[PDB]
This record gives C-alpha cells, structure tokens and sequence, in this order.
C-alpha cells in the first residue's frame, strides 16, 4: 500500500501499572512473628505464670 | 503439609485452656488456705 509523510511522530514504549502507595497497616509491627507465635506466645506466658 | 483460618472448636480449646489454668490458681489457692486454717488454730 501506499503512505503519505507522517501526521504524528511515535515510538514502541513499555506501559506500567505506575505505583502502589501501600500505606502501611496500623498493627503492622506485628508482622515478623506470624499470628499463631503471639496467641501462643499469650498462652505460654498464662501457664508459665 | 491459602486462607486457612480458625474455627470456634480450636477457640474452645484456647477458652478451655484459659479456664483450666484459673481454676488451677483457684484450686492451689484452696489449698494454701486449707494448710492456713490449719496453722492459725495451732
């Protein structure tokens, strides 16, 4: 087929879903320990006391 | 061997545990109040 010279300039380029601001969670310092440690750890503190 | 998450028989057995150590307290404290009795009549 046939052109004309362009009507608009483009190149190939790369779409990303930009961010993801993930605002941490209040009772986020708890997170190391999964939560089975800390309700086990309350119930080896009643017994050990 | 998810979204695994508990039920009301496995806090049951965190409820039955609670009770059975307070009760444990309790009873040990029967005990020292038994011997007590004993003591102060002496």
């Amino acid at each position: 087929i046939d052109f004309s010279k362009p009507f608009m300039s483009l190149g190939i380029s790369i779409m990303i879903k930009k961010p993801q601001k993930s605002k941490p969670g209040v009772f986020s310092f708890l997170d190391p320990l999964a939560y089975e440690i800390w309700m086990c750890i309350v119930f080896a503190y009643i017994g050990v006391s | 061997d998810n979204s695994y998450s508990y039920g009301w028989s496995f806090y049951f057995g965190a409820l039955s545990f609670i009770i059975a150590e307070m009760v444990g307290v309790l009873a040990v404290h029967m005990f020292i109040d038994r011997h007590k009795q004993l003591r102060a009549t002496a």
